[PDB]
Order: structure tokens, then sequence, then C-alpha cells
């Protein structure tokens, strides 16, 4: 879950 | 007789002719009627079998017993929905079949107390909600991402931010966009008559943000009749049953995270700002975890960037095919 969940999380505002 | 099928033939031709016209406006029906068991139709065999929690788009008026509206589900034909004087009038109807209606029991007491109908076994009476079968809804229900923690913060901003830029590319030149900032969760109808009608009465209301809130509501009604698709970026939604009372009711989106695991690692990978503000964001996610799923309009389980997207992407699709 992490491994999409924290893709999702970065490229969105950085 | 001629009249009944001249009328029938009048009003059936006219049908066809408003057919290819704009929507004029729309509202809701929150109670259960079949507009073709009526006898009292024009056209009998074309009515609406809707239920309760449906939409329904006016588009031409026809007089003050009868309207014609066309069905928010795909293929929706030609219907005619009761005006709210005809509901009212079928209302008193179905509560009339009955034994008795007033205070009178027939407990093998007749003959002896007739007890006229008085003034409380009317629907003059029972003023005290007095909730309108019709609610003046938007056309076209925004769209508004919920969850998974406090808005207007790191995370929760972000979150939807990329959704908002997938949604945009894909609809655009058909699509609006647009974030509100003043407070839309108090967006009441039956509260005064006119609150705040004036900005120089310096009274208790005048100087508040309450005068503010109503503008926007305006707004988002003509916004609604522009027939584009129009999402909310509204900071100040956090339940669903916080907006869910109000004419809008617009369309609530949920993310959801498998664990509260996921979560706890998840600001941690942000930074030491966050962890301050942990501690109510997972209270955040527990408050509105609990709330039962049925009552959100649809759910976002999946983990994945593009899983996540193109699930609501058909939704809207078909919800924008279905409208016309």
């Amino acid at each position: 879950d992490l491994k999409g969940y924290l893709d999702w999380i970065t490229q969105a505002e950085d | 007789e001629s009249a009944r099928r001249e009328v029938e033939s009048q009003a059936q031709q006219q049908l066809e002719r408003a057919k290819h016209k704009p929507v004029a406006f729309a509202v809701r029906t929150n109670v259960s009627y079949c507009g073709v068991l009526d006898e009292e139709c024009p056209v009998q065999g074309s009515g609406v079998n809707f239920e309760a929690k449906d939409f329904l788009h006016i588009k031409e008026k026809y007089s003050n017993d009868w309207w014609i509206g066309r069905l928010v589900k795909e293929g929706g034909d030609i219907a005619f929905i009761p005006s709210p004087q005809r509901l009212e009038s079928i209302r008193l109807k179905q509560e009339q079949k009955a034994r008795r209606s007033g205070n009178p029991s027939s407990l093998s007491d007749i003959g002896n107390r007739r007890s006229p109908p008085p003034s409380l076994a009317k629907q003059k009476q029972k003023q005290a909600e007095h909730v309108p079968p019709y609610d003046v809804v938007p056309s076209m229900r925004p769209v508004v991402l919920v969850g998974p923690s406090l808005k207007g913060y790191e995370v929760t901003d972000m979150m939807q931010k990329a959704l908002f830029d997938f949604l945009k590319h894909r609809f655009d030149g058909r699509i609006s966009i647009t974030r509100v900032t003043a407070d839309l969760s108090l967006a009441k109808r039956s509260v005064l008559n006119n609150p705040g009608k004036r900005t120089i009465i310096e009274r208790s209301s005048a100087r508040s943000s309450i005068a503010e809130v109503q503008s926007e509501i305006e707004r988002i009604f003509e916004l609604a009749k522009s027939l584009q698709l129009v999402v909310l970026d509204a900071d100040t939604i956090n339940h669903p049953a916080q907006l869910a009372k109000t004419s809008l009711a617009p369309i609530i989106v949920f993310v959801k995270v498998s664990s509260p695991k996921v979560l706890q690692r998840l600001i941690r990978s942000r930074g030491k700002s966050q962890m301050k503000h942990l501690t109510v964001q997972m209270m955040a996610y527990d408050k509105l975890v609990q709330c039962p799923p049925e009552s959100f309009d649809v759910i976002l389980d999946e983990n994945q960037l593009e899983d996540a997207c193109e699930h609501l992407a058909e939704y809207l699709e078909v919800y924008w095919r279905a409208t016309h």
C-alpha cells in the first residue's frame, strides 16, 4: 500500500 | 368525449417541440409517488416512476397542477411531475382512504361522537417544521472531495489537488473549477425571511460573515444553470452530514485508507511540521470513517494513481450523458 500511497503523496505538489 | 382527446393531442404535440430546448430549472423530490397511476395527468401512460431522493429537470411551464420534466437518469424521456400544490392534493388523498384521520378513533365508537373535522385535522396545522416536499436544488450536483484528514493543511490539499488537475486536463474546455473561501456549511433557507437584508443595519448578523454566506449560494445556483460541470474546493467541509441537509447537497466523494498504520507513516515521510497537528489528523480520519459508507455518494478505495483517477472518470461521464 505504501508503494502507491507514497508515490501519490509526492508528485501531486512537489 | 372529444375534448379529452383534443387536449391529449394538443399537449402531446407540444411535447416534442420542447424536446430540444434548454433546461429551465430543477428541484428535488423527497417522497415516493408515480405519475402514471394518477388519472389527472394530461397524458396517460407517459408518467414518471420516480422514488425518494430523485432528480428532475423542468424545461417549460404547463399549468399550476402539472409540470414538464426530464429524469436525470440516462435515457430520460418526456414525463409529467405533479406540481407542489398537486402533490399536496394527492398527499391528503393518501391518508384519507383510512377509516379516520383526526382525533375520533373508531374503537367501537360509532354514532355517539361525530367529532366534526377541526383545524388540527387539516394540512394548515402542524406548522412546527413544514418541510417543503420540493426543494430548489442545483440542476447539476457539484462534486466535492472530502477526507482523509483536516482540510487546508498539507495532507488534504495536495492529495485532492492532483485529482483536480487530472479531471481538468480530461474535461478541458467543458469544466469550470472554482475555490470558495467563505463558509458554505451554513446554507440554510428556513431561518428567517431575510436575515441581514442590509449591511448598514449594524445588527448582530449585519457585521458578521453570515451575509457573505448566502451571496455565494445564489452564485452556485446561477453557475448550476450554466450547464457546465463545476467542482467545489471548499475547505470548510469535513463531515458529509454537515453539508447534507442544505439545498445544494454536493456530491460527497470519499477517499479512505486501508489502515491507520499507513496514515501514521505518511506524515512521518512529510517532516516535523505536521507531527504537531498529527494528533488531530488521526482523529479526523477516525471521526469520518465511523460514518456509514452509504451516506457518501462514491468511494475511492484504490491506492494507485491511475485506478483511482479513471474510476471517478466514468462515474462523472455517465452522469454527464445522463443529464442530456
